[PDB]
């Protein structure tokens, strides 16, 4: 019952984008929007994502776009909190230190941005874009807010997955 | 004529740079999960509103 509320609700919320059977990027469900970064391009697999109009950031690259109402039983709970703790995203734990998200190193690779992290209680927290390996551990890249105005924290040398 | 083509592109300058202002309000507000518009910080200030 630690992980298993993680699994299921990581199903019906993520969503495939892909160009040419590349996987790119994945789309999130909570907020009464949808959330992806801008900065990959591709196309959503439900045909009912595609039709609806979307808005673009220039430098945060996020999206949000409304959702209609024939979906409203994925949406996750959104709410704020900051401890220094642990939020055990789709593959492996969550090492949180100084303000910084961190991951061992070989448990992501390129290409894999678009997976939402989420707190332990079922919440979730921020979307996760790359990070950069300096010694045993590599940074993390997400973006972060408190009831509102999302905040990047991108530290010195950060690569995108 | 010149005048006319100087006052035309100044409004058209103008405008569009207002509809820059106008993304940069509250692109980010339109963005983060739930929430409103402020309300208390903007009302119509920056005509940020679409419906509900």
């Amino acid at each position: 019952k630690r992980e298993r509320m993680c699994m299921k609700i990581e199903n019906d919320c993520i969503f495939e984008v892909k160009l040419d059977g590349k996987v790119t990027g994945y789309a999130c469900l909570v907020g009464d929007k949808v959330m992806k970064p801008a900065h990959v391009k591709g196309v959503i697999d439900n045909p009912d994502l595609a039709k609806l109009t979307y808005k673009k950031s220039s430098k945060y690259d996020l999206e949000c776009a409304q959702i209609p109402v024939h979906m409203k039983s994925d949406a996750s709970k959104y709410t704020h909190e900051k401890p220094e703790g642990h939020y055990n995203w789709h593959h492996g734990a969550v090492q949180y230190s100084g303000g910084r998200f961190t991951i061992p190193t070989g448990a992501g690779k390129p290409g894999d941005s678009g997976r939402p992290i989420f707190d332990n209680k079922g919440r979730v927290v921020a979307i996760v874009l790359g990070g950069a390996n300096e010694g045993a551990r590599t940074a993390l890249s997400v973006v972060t807010w408190t009831k509102d105005m999302v905040t990047r924290y991108t530290p010195e040398g950060t690569e995108e997955w | 004529s010149a005048a006319c083509l100087a006052v035309v592109l100044s409004l058209l300058a103008s405008c569009y740079m207002f509809a820059t202002a106008r993304r940069k309000c509250l692109t980010p507000y339109a963005l983060t999960p739930g929430a409103v518009v402020p309300v208390t910080l903007g009302v119509l200030c920056c005509a940020p509103r679409a419906h509900a």
